[PDB]
């Protein structure tokens, strides 16, 4: 939901005797399938753009610019990791193709099948189609009554 | 363990780095040593 | 090591020409104190007691008595890292830039690695002096963009719950008003039992130079500076005052005791400049090279701070 | 929380003994006797320093924030990590800073809890009530 | 921590702490409140006060207008130093109590602006001009707020009797319960200040 | 010139570390990553700090000029005088600096378009301005942007 | 390895200190116990119910 | 316990032996031991199904 | 904890432990994937075969 790891504790021990359908997780940040020559960045963090497209968004001028989720013509790139402490998010920029799990909008989400062009809305979620191109590789998985990730590809601007 | 003292010979970063702590450590004392206010 | 590594062994013959930072000069030797921690926050408990009410007088039959209430505030100071990256001239082509007077490409900016890491470090270490002394993190004269830092993360300037005062804008040249308000903050600073204890007192040159003043017909032999000596001498029992001159500040002054009790520096033993391992190789003659360094632990205890800021509208 | 002083960024001084009791951390009463009843129950919701009110559902039942005539008792104490709240019954007198509704209040005010909980002007007001945080307030009040 | 709990040697430490710092409120200004406003006082019995409530003592007031005039705060202090009336036991060393503010205001040169003399100096002479030229003690206490208080350190005009009480001290009850939570009690005595009349001189500065 | 070599007589003062990195010899970028692709090709004219266009005509190997708009190819962030050639980002790699700025109208939050003469102008678009223009010297005004392609 | 219970020292019912005691002949007296401390892994427990509707 | 295998038997078939069997059968198929397998078993059952068996 | 970071000796050995699993599953079925539903295979190349295929 609101934190990439689960915030509360568990009463149970894993099994780890299988490993088919294990990486369905929200805590699995970054990529699926990465490439050591990608640039990333590092952001100011408002709000909790986790497995969104981060937009920047600044202030009156005292302090520095930061990333917050939306999209759209001011979609600037997207957010794979957190770090709590240092309230810091990490970007990777538009320019660079990233393929991974994202946060797809809770609307339509059984219309999403792969081969289906998906883009960023308002709030950062992917949702089935503009000016990004964006290819969803699978299907929606439920993490929660209102949370749902789809593998996409993301392969820059239109 | 400082690099003042010559005959110290790190073998890895990390001593180095712990070193360069101590080193800035004895200067700082050093300074205040030789401060007369 | 040194056999394998050029630049630790660069760094380590060149690291004595650093000079020290001018941010020892504000501490006591006792008010400073290294913590093993690159990133993250240190917590310390402190115990408190109250009274919740007035007292109960014991008279005939009594069972409801006053309470006496406690408490428990805890105080985390966090610790940040920070990294710059400069680049130089790689090792194996400095031959083709040696000149007569020295080593280096004018037209490109081009430096050894001793050279580049030395002024490196002292643009780091001012920007840490800076910190130390205001609390913010900024690279424009304006002090605007500063950088988001995390919470707990204060200097002597930005200190909360501390005496502040301000002279108005009609009263910036005025030495009288100006300590009127230094007075008021002095009278209002709460020392409690460790009163016995040397000061320290930092201006900007202009207050420097008002200092120097005849005290007032004018006083023919005793200055606004013996005044004010004199008067923080009152409150800390005679005790020795420190005044010092600093740029950085500007129409400000700031006064608080040399005691390790009230206020105390914990910053981490890796603060100060330190290089990383990772170098940036390329077919070409440039590389580049990281600096790492830490921010945070300045912590004081309230009401022992003195901000006078003079205001110039 | 019940301590809001945790978040603290500097160390406080301790030599004034004056001004020191009106704190939302100041738990219990400001007068308590020995033969005072306490009950402990199972809370949801925020209900410190506010008049609860017992809820039946199968689980126990189970107090939280309310007044008027589904009035309990009062929260004086509560421990998060067993989410328990010790509970004053309104048979029992009690005398302490409680939550009202807003600054209105004033001394020899009657006053009444509200659907939150707090106390809001028509048992007795001792003080004014004195802001603590944002939307906070505290105020002395003898219920009988 | 999270529960507010202590041993009971810290939390008795730091009761007695707390009591002691209200005892010496008590005995320097005459009543008993926890509130910076001096308001909801503890009603006490008659013939029980302090140094600066004690009746029949000498009250001297510096008007708003001079709250900035170390000439007439000294003017004030002149007169009620005449005022003073201390019989036949004048040849005593003499204790004077003052708020920060006026310890700051004191340590001014003496006023165009003199040298090699202060306000401090002046008033210890002016002190000793009424007591013979005797020992004069300047104090300060944060309790005080625009008072000056000058009493003469003589057993003959001023004695404390205290309890022997008037410390604090534990209680030999202790409530006890099945939880882990138990409850003690401290006891202090108030009372015990005698002070011959018209020898105690209090002067207060007026800010509004 | 980047570099103006010029002989001085006596030193200046630099003791201040704050406003002393804007200034038309920094070249480079205000953050770089080490997976930063870097083009050098040969130039004509000066388009230091400006949107460089690929132009393509003895016959020679194409070069960059000063230039923008349908034409934009990079932008040129260092420059070689002896060797007469430029360091290139091109418009497919994100790049934060100081570029030149048409004019000081150019303020916090403009969207900006690289013009054909490889200046940043206020409104497809190239940049996001992050400070104000700053006049460098006569009517240089260099402003801190973040590029991010085009649109 | 699978399944544990690593149960309080102080589960098992103890008497308490404390002792009500009045002018008359009943007195009053407390026990203290602790619950919790069961640990499984996941998958290795099989639950049939049998409903009785 | 949460994330165990649970089986219930339907109303209609209680007093099936045999239905009672599949369902324990695939409970037990539906049991994931790992590694650790090689262990002592531990079956509680209520009398109607000690008489049962 | 909070970022998932573990030493080196720990993800190589849990990398390898999943490694050999897929290896396994390979060997036994002829197929590579990562799915309980067996879809989404790994096209592999020609004369490579397992003991179910």
């Amino acid at each position: 939901a609101l934190m990439k790891n689960p915030q509360q504790d568990s009463g149970l021990l894993s099994n780890s005797i299988d490993f088919r359908d294990q990486n369905l997780i929200f805590s699995n940040s970054g990529g699926v399938c990465t490439s050591s020559k990608d640039k990333i960045e590092n952001y100011p963090a408002k709000g909790y753009p986790y497995k969104r497209g981060v937009k920047l968004s600044f202030g009156d001028g005292t302090t520095e610019l930061e990333v917050e989720a939306g999209g759209g013509d001011d979609l600037y790139g997207v957010c794979s990791d957190i770090d709590e402490f240092s309230g810091m998010a990490t970007v990777i920029p538009i320019t660079n193709n990233f393929t991974g799990y994202l946060t797809l909008k809770k609307d339509g989400q059984n219309g999403v099948n792969p081969g289906d062009k998906l883009n960023f809305n308002q709030h950062g979620e992917l949702e089935k189609v503009k000016s990004v191109n964006a290819i969803a590789l699978s299907k929606a998985h439920k993490l929660t009554e209102d949370l749902f990730i789809v593998l996409a590809s993301v392969f820059g601007n239109r | 363990a400082s690099l003042l003292d010559s005959n110290f010979v790190p073998i890895n970063f990390t001593e180095f780095v712990q070193a360069i702590s101590n080193t800035y450590k004895q200067r700082r004392i050093q300074f205040y040593e030789n401060l007369k206010r | 090591l040194f056999d394998e590594n050029y630049y630790a062994k660069a760094v380590a013959n060149i690291i004595g020409e650093v000079k020290d930072p001018i941010m020892y000069k504000w501490f006591s030797p006792d008010q400073i104190e290294d913590v093993d921690l690159q990133m993250g926050y240190q917590k310390t408990v402190k115990w408190d007691a109250f009274l919740n009410a007035n007292p109960t007088t014991i008279a005939n039959e009594v069972n409801t008595i006053s309470t006496i209430g406690f408490s428990s505030e805890v105080v985390r100071l966090n610790y940040l890292k920070l990294q710059y990256k400069f680049r130089h001239l790689k090792q194996t082509s400095e031959k083709f830039y040696t000149s007569d007077s020295y080593i280096g490409d004018i037209n490109n900016n081009l430096l050894p690695f001793a050279q580049a890491y030395k002024l490196a470090s002292s643009e780091i270490i001012k920007l840490i002096n800076h910190f130390v002394l205001t609390g913010t993190v900024s690279i424009q004269k304006d002090g605007k963009n500063q950088k988001r830092l995390l919470p707990n993360m204060y200097g002597l300037l930005n200190m909360p719950e501390q005496i502040k005062e301000e002279v108005a804008s009609g009263d910036k040249d005025k030495m009288d008003k100006i300590f009127e308000k230094i007075e008021a903050g002095l009278s209002k600073l709460e020392l409690g039992d460790e009163f016995s204890t040397p000061m320290m007192v930092i201006v900007d040159p202009a207050t420097s130079l008002k200092l120097v003043k005849p005290y007032a017909a004018a006083s023919s032999c005793e200055k606004w500076e013996d005044v004010l000596i004199q008067t923080i001498k009152a409150i800390n029992n005679r005790e020795d005052v420190y005044i010092e001159t600093s740029n950085l500040l500007k129409h400000k002054i700031l006064i608080y005791p040399l005691n390790s009790e009230l206020i105390k520096f914990k910053p981490s033993k890796y603060m100060l400049p330190t290089p990383n391992e990772q170098v940036d190789k390329d077919s070409t003659d440039v590389a580049h090279s990281y600096i790492d360094f830490v921010l945070g632990g300045l912590l004081a205890t309230r009401k022992t701070i003195l901000q006078v800021n003079i205001k110039q509208s | 929380m019940k301590n809001p002083q945790h978040d603290a960024s500097l160390l406080s001084n301790s030599n004034e003994f004056r001004d020191k009791n009106v704190e939302f951390f100041a738990s219990g009463g400001t007068r308590t006797s020995k033969f005072d009843k306490l009950e402990n129950h199972p809370f949801l919701g925020y209900p410190y320093k506010r008049g609860v009110k017992r809820v039946i559902q199968h689980y126990e039942p189970h107090v939280e924030a309310g007044g008027g005539e589904d009035l309990y008792g009062i929260c004086i104490d509560i421990d998060e990590f067993s989410k328990t709240a010790t509970i004053v019954p309104i048979t029992n007198n009690f005398e302490g800073y409680l939550v009202a509704k807003d600054s209105t209040v004033k001394v020899k005010d009657k006053l009444i809890f509200n659907k939150d909980g707090a106390l809001e002007k028509v048992a007795t007001a001792l003080t004014d009530a004195k802001q603590i945080s944002n939307e906070v307030y505290l105020v002395k009040v003898a219920v009988f």
